[PDB]
């Protein structure tokens, strides 16, 4: 595929897991140097080709705290909601399912981001609420379940990209 | 059948939208020809200089010119030639202009033309070995030849294609054929000269490579026996090291 | 822009190292610092008409770009004098200085620029010249450079003190040295009545260090003071050497070999891991690694462990070179039918140390193939093993002209073992079948057939014969070189002799010798003379004659050059169908070729590629002849049993080690030519 | 050769054509963009894409230089696990891949260097941030590299056993078992230690290590 | 046999003069200074010290004279063991 995968030298997976060396009574093995030591470590991680190698998207007070995109300090912050309406449909054939005008409270619809990489239609839902914490009216978009090719997935990489597409749209246009 | 090898050096620099270039070179062409009553072994070794310029507008102008010393040992029975060594100098220079316009992103369309003028001393010798005088000599031959050729070149890269695929066709016609020679006989004497030619051409086969350690070669040949029983020579090889 | 004396590269690393490089901030203090520094560098070059100028160009997004203007007009050396001296002429001193004031017309050897470090080295040379000749009471009182009031001429003067001569009365040795003192005094045995020489003393400390390293002490400490008796006009040396500490190699380590395994290199290196280090052993090991020939560069490094006081580890940093290759090619053609060729020749297959050679070529004119495999280290001691199979049913049938059709094949197995530090004997057995057919009528071959008891007719051009041969062969290769390709030191001689055991159709024997030696003239080993020679002789036994096909040939690359590939030798004579002299040769039973060669680096390409290439002048001296020659038969035709008909030439040669492989290119001109020279001028052997 | 136009479009085109996989043209665009936009709003993302391109374009040394530039540029970034894993992957990829890979030749007794460096890098990663997404495959790589280094040392000890220098073998295998006590290499190297002790006339220790085999008969 | 055999040395060599310098009841640093660092050491249980002689010019009889030291876990020599063949 040559697109999103590590080199094909993946035969290292089927290596013999290490086994400890018993010390008989009457003598002791020399103390381990410990320079080449591995501790016990968790699992539940994709390995081989299933493991993902793509640069995580660095978000643009350019908020980057993962599941949140709370950027912020404009006196006309309330006017950003009609700007978001202009972004939807008009600018990019999008729509907010239930968006009040003054409240700036919206719920995103299942979209379809076909940005190559064999990434099929990705349905990302979110809640568009504009807070004013520690600054003026801030932008925030708490994403929700995404579909992509699979029925559902919750890998933080694809979730990060899914929130970051809206993040970069908002940052670029405003 | 012949083998010709040339080498040389060149110096160049850019300009305000132009890339001037010049250089010097030497060449050597050995050949062996077989006929019904004539068998010749010829060697033309010499040297010369060339120039080549191009721009960002898709136009290139090139020219070469060299002098060699053609010496040939020929065994012939008719006219009592025996085994004779005809040796003389020959200086010839040609020019050409091409326009490798960007046909697409994977090829460039190049129409080009060329014209060359060359002069060589004749073969003056006596045929007294045949019993009769039969003086054989030629005037100062000053042949010239033009040619027009179109081609398309695949500018492949990426170390996966990295080839120089090219296609097209070209026609060469003699611009001047002034090879006059004089022969003598008991009944009378005769004079001869040359005429025009309408030679065709072909393209190169593969000229392939991938990286800085692989080079692949393959040549395409044509043998148009219908016109003048012409033929060509081709080869195919590649080089790699561990 | 502006600079031309120095390539712009060293300028950009000069900027980069100082602290300013693309992408970081700007500091105008560093602007002034680097301006003055580049002026100082130009003054060191000697270009005092230099003024580096900085052009600041502001750019949006708070950027800046710096341009440099370099208006260097012209530099100057115009005067050297040695005022103060009285016993030596100035010119003989000038003959040794690196820096020269002026050089005469009929040579372009030296330039005329001024480099301060060159002056310092020249002062060192002058000091050594005076001190090693006895003048111990010598120094450099004062040296002055001077500039004319035009910034176009620089002079240099030196002021010294001659002093007086002194004699080496005697030396001694002190300090806690090794228990082997006797040989130290042996090496420091000084015979009186000889004048002083400082460089002699320096060599004394150096080789004392070498010898103590040989015993096993790797970090010694040696110094010496010349107690000078001015009243008696003599000197004595007081030397102090410490024993150091017995050092030991904890680990031996290799680094750089991507392809070759650990075992192949560890198999070398007479210096052993886990013992008392010997610098001589390490040098022998590094020379052997250089000898293997498939390492473009190897260098040794010694590093004591930061732990115990006496434990040192040695690393061998290498950079392998690509050797061996496989080739493939089809030569289709109406005049040639269908032709085909393939084959791989690799000195070190995949790095395992084995050597392999395979080829196969097919056409209507020829059908040839061969296989060859060898391991140099059958056992751990170094005995070799090799096998070779070949098939040569060429059948040059078309036109049946000036040849003789043969189908031949053979298999041989050899083994060889090393006997001393630099010699390996070789023995082996072989079997070979040959079958000759068609032939062509010409003289000097029928003698071989008649020697076997059969007398075929001479008018006919048909017929055939078969032969099987069992052979015992042996060899002896004395090799001592510095590297594996175009070396700079040593010599190598090769002996190969073959005989036939009872029960074989052929009855003969064969001997060949080769000798290539290299003699440098410069200590740095850049200009060197080269001596090649090949010798060969063989013949039949028991009243019989040696086979014609196995005979010697001469002419081509690596042989006498310029003449033709395989041209030197007596030419046959054809039977009537009276006797017609052949153009080509058939091969004499005794050949001897010699060559002397003068190597010189090419002055065009830079030092990045300099190690790769090598050009030279050469003088080919060769001659081949056949002792067996019936002079009485055709004395009317010239007699070539006498080897006096020498063939020789001279010219230039060039060798290029491309990533695609070895390349050779030679130009030569025959001088003592004869008939059938078919001379060429250039060759492109690989 | 490059359009000097506002940055939004050049970033957009850069990500779009990296999304295509046109590395030969993407590396030049990205490097020019970085050198002309040194402190853009999200230049970190630019540097990470440069890492990705360099690795996938097989220009490993310049990628290593970019890694050790980024680490000092901001030693505290919420994505340094990816950078460290990419560095270790670069080391391992640089280490072992050649015609032997087609031939399946055991690359054990080759020059380690890069293997040791890769092991150190991966170990630093895993001991740094066990909660990251690049730990499992990392741990597997640690196991594989440990096995490789142990096999290399076993091979050199085996050659010394072949020669007959029955001291250096003791030191090398002792270092093996002190460093690599939990691998197959020591498991088949112990008999070499036994043989060395038996040949060394100091069998008082020999049977001692023989008892070691008595604990792992299996 | 007949093939050339390179010289092999695989130990720490010390002459009889340093052997005479050995005496029970003194620290470890002094004995390391006197005989050199130990190229061998037992890493199991007792921290005893070994010194060995390997010397064979090639196709010739090997020469071995081992010399062993025992140390308690206090930094003082307990006993020695010389052996000349």
């Amino acid at each position: 595929r040559y697109k999103r995968q590590v080199s094909g030298d993946e035969a290292y997976l089927e290596a013999a897991p290490l086994a400890e060396l018993h010390a008989p009574a009457g003598m002791i093995l020399p103390v381990t140097s410990g320079d080449y030591a591995i501790p016990v470590t968790n699992g539940s991680g994709a390995v081989g080709k299933a493991l993902d190698i793509r640069p995580p998207a660095q978000p643009l007070r350019t908020q980057f705290t993962g599941d949140t995109a709370s950027l912020l300090e404009n006196g006309r912050g309330n006017t950003l909601w009609p700007q978001v309406v202009s972004v939807l449909a008009q600018k990019n054939y999008t729509i907010t399912q239930r968006d009040d005008a003054g409240q700036t409270l919206t719920t995103d619809w299942v979209q379809w981001n076909r940005l190559d990489e064999d990434e099929q239609y990705r349905g990302r839902y979110q809640i568009s609420v504009k807070p004013q914490g520690y600054q003026q009216a801030v932008t925030v978009k708490l994403l929700n379940l995404e579909q992509a090719g699979k029925p559902v997935a919750d890998a933080a990489s694809m979730q990060r990209y899914s929130t970051e597409m809206m993040n970069v749209i908002s940052a670029g246009l405003d | 059948n012949y083998t010709h090898v040339q080498v040389g050096v060149d110096k160049k620099h850019e300009l305000d939208g132009l890339d001037l270039f010049t250089g010097f070179t030497v060449t050597h062409t050995d050949s062996s020809a077989s006929a019904d009553v004539f068998s010749g072994k010829t060697k033309s070794v010499g040297a010369g200089l060339y120039a080549s310029a191009m721009f960002d507008s898709g136009a290139y102008i090139d020219l070469i010119g060299k002098y060699v010393h053609h010496d040939n040992e020929y065994t012939a029975t008719f006219a009592g030639l025996g085994t004779r060594d005809y040796s003389t100098h020959s200086w010839y220079a040609g020019a050409e202009a091409g326009y490798r316009y960007h046909v697409t992103e994977d090829a460039w369309i190049e129409p080009q033309a060329e014209l060359v003028y060359g002069s060589v001393s004749g073969k003056q010798f006596a045929w007294k070995d045949q019993g009769m005088h039969l003086s054989m000599k030629d005037k100062d031959y000053n042949p010239l030849i033009g040619r027009t050729g179109v081609d398309v070149g695949k500018s492949f890269s990426g170390k996966d294609w990295k080839v120089t695929a090219r296609a097209g066709l070209g026609y060469q016609f003699d611009l001047l054929a002034n090879g006059e020679t004089v022969l003598r006989d008991a009944s009378g004497e005769k004079r001869i000269k040359g005429e025009k030619d309408s030679r065709m051409l072909m393209s190169v086969g593969l000229n392939a490579e991938i990286r800085d350690n692989v080079r692949f070669g393959l040549e395409f040949e044509k043998s148009a026996f219908g016109k003048y029983n012409v033929d060509n020579a081709v080869n195919a090889n590649f080089r790699y090291c561990f | 822009s502006g600079n031309k004396s120095v390539k712009d590269d060293m300028l950009k690393q000069n900027l980069e190292a100082s602290g300013v490089r693309v992408g970081e901030s700007l500091d105008r203090t560093t602007i002034a610092d680097i301006e003055k520094g580049l002026e100082d560098f130009y003054y060191s070059v000697g270009k005092y008409s230099a003024s580096v100028k900085a052009v600041v160009t502001p750019l949006p997004r708070n950027r800046v770009d710096l341009k440099l203007v370099f208006q260097e007009g012209v530099s100057a050396i115009q005067q050297i004098n040695i005022v103060g001296n009285h016993a030596f002429t100035t010119d003989e001193l000038i003959s040794h200085f690196q820096l020269r004031d002026e050089v005469p017309w009929w040579n372009v050897v030296g330039d005329r620029k001024y480099q301060k470090q060159k002056l310092a080295g020249d002062l060192e040379t002058l000091r050594s010249y005076y001190l090693d000749r006895g003048y111990a009471r010598f120094n450099i009182d004062s040296t002055q450079v001077s500039l004319t009031p035009d910034k176009k001429g620089i002079y240099v003067t030196v002021n010294i003190t001659e002093g007086d001569q002194y004699k080496l009365s005697g030396v001694e040795v002190s300090g806690n040295l090794a228990g082997h003192s006797a040989e130290i005094e042996q090496l420091t045995k000084i015979e009186p009545g000889e004048l002083y020489n400082g460089t002699k003393v320096t060599k004394m400390e150096d080789d004392i260090k070498k010898l103590l390293g040989r015993y096993g002490y790797a970090y010694p400490r040696v110094q010496s003071m010349p107690e000078i008796n001015d009243a008696d006009k003599t000197v004595k040396l007081r030397v102090n050497v410490d024993a150091g500490n017995r050092f030991y190699v904890r680990k031996i380590r290799f680094e750089g070999n991507d392809t070759s395994k650990d075992a192949v290199l560890r198999r070398e290196m007479r210096q052993m891991e886990g013992a008392w280090l010997g610098s001589d052993l390490v040098d022998q090991g590094k020379e052997r690694l250089n000898r293997l020939g498939f390492f473009e560069t190897v260098d040794t490094d010694t590093q004591r462990v930061p732990g115990s006081p006496d434990q040192v580890d040695v690393v061998y940093k290498v950079k392998e070179r690509n050797t061996g290759c496989f080739n493939f090619g089809i030569g289709y053609g109406t005049e040639s039918g269908v032709s085909f060729q393939a084959g791989v020749q690799q000195d070190n297959w995949l790095g395992t140390g084995y050597a392999v050679g395979i080829n196969g070529t097919k056409n209507d004119y020829q059908t040839y193939a061969e296989l060859s495999v060898t391991n140099p280290y059958f056992t751990v001691d170094g005995v070799s093993l090799g096998g070779r199979l070949f098939y040569n049913d060429f059948q040059a049938d078309d036109a049946d002209l000036s040849d003789y059709t043969n189908k031949s094949y053979g298999t041989d197995v050899t083994l060889g073992f090393p006997i001393n530090e630099y010699n390996s004997l070789r023995a082996g057995l072989g079997y070979v079948h040959n079958s000759l057919s068609n032939m062509q009528p010409q003289v000097a071959m029928w003698r071989y057939l008649y020697s076997m008891g059969e007398h075929p007719s001479t008018s006919d051009q048909d017929n055939s014969f078969k032969t099987d041969d069992f052979t015992f062969n042996y060899g002896w290769t004395y090799n001592k070189l510095d590297r594996g390709y175009f070396p700079t030191d040593g010599s190598r001689v090769n002996l190969t002799g073959k005989v036939t055991i009872p029960g074989s159709d052929n009855e003969y024997y064969k001997v060949t010798l080769d000798t290539a030696t290299y003699v440098p003239i410069d200590d740095d080993h850049k200009w060197v003379v080269l001596g090649r020679t090949r010798w060969g002789y063989g013949d039949g036994l028991g009243g019989k004659e040696m086979p014609f096909y196995e005979n010697f040939y001469a002419g081509g690359s690596s042989t006498v050059r310029g003449f033709q590939s395989n041209t030197i030798g007596p030419k046959a004579v054809y039977f009537p169908h009276d006797l017609c002299k052949s153009d080509d040769a058939v091969g004499g039973n005794a050949m001897a070729v010699a060559s002397l060669e003068f190597i010189t680096p090419t002055p065009f390409i830079s030092d990045k590629y300099a190690n790769s290439v090598r050009t030279s002048f050469f003088w080919d001296m060769g001659t081949v002849w056949d002792t067996n020659w019936d002079s009485s038969q055709y004395s009317g035709y010239p007699d070539y049993s006498d080897p006096s008909n020498i063939r020789m030439s001279a010219g230039i040669a060039l060798q290029w080690m491309s990533p695609l492989g070895p390349l050779v290119f030679s130009y030569a001109q025959p001088f003592k030519k004869y008939d059938g020279d078919k001379a060429e001028q250039f060759q492109f052997n690989i | 050769e490059v359009p000097d136009n506002p940055p939004n479009e050049i970033y957009a085109t850069a990500q779009q054509k990296l999304q295509d996989g046109n590395w030969r043209q993407a590396i030049t665009q990205l490097e020019a963009l970085d050198n002309r936009y040194p402190f853009g709003p999200y230049s970190q993302q630019v540097q990470l894409d440069l890492i990705y391109a360099y690795y996938k374009n097989a220009d490993l040394p310049l990628a290593q230089a970019a890694i050790d530039r980024f680490i000092r540029l901001n030693p505290t970034h919420p994505n340094i696990d990816y950078v460290m894993y990419m560095r270790g992957l670069t080391n391992m990829a640089l280490d072992d891949s050649a015609l032997q890979g087609f031939f399946g030749v055991d690359r054990s007794d080759r020059d380690p260097q890069h293997a040791r460096a890769a092991f150190s890098d991966f170990s630093k990663l895993v001991r740094g941030y066990p909660n990251s997404q690049y730990t499992t495959d990392a741990t597997k790589r640690l196991v594989f590299l440990k096995d490789r280094l142990a096999k290399y040392e076993y091979s050199v000890a085996e050659y010394y056993t072949e020669r007959g220098a029955w001291v250096a073998v003791v030191n090398r295998v002792e270092g093996m078992l002190r460093d690599y006590p939990d691998t197959q290499a020591t498991r088949d190297a112990l008999p070499l230690m036994e043989n060395a002790y038996r040949q060394m006339q100091m069998n008082a220790q020999a049977e001692k290590v023989a008892k070691i085999i008595a604990a792992n008969s299996s | 046999r007949v093939v050339y055999r390179p010289d092999i040395n695989q130990g720490n060599y010390l002459t009889a003069n340093d052997v005479s310098k050995i005496r029970v009841g003194m620290t470890q640093q002094q004995v390391a200074y006197a005989l050199g660092t130990p190229l061998m050491s037992d890493p199991f249980g007792t921290n005893t010290w070994f010194y060995v002689f390997r010397q064979q010019p090639g196709h010739e009889g090997v020469t071995q004279q081992t010399l062993t030291l025992t140390f308690n876990s206090s930094g003082v020599l307990t006993n020695i063991d010389n052996k000349p063949a």
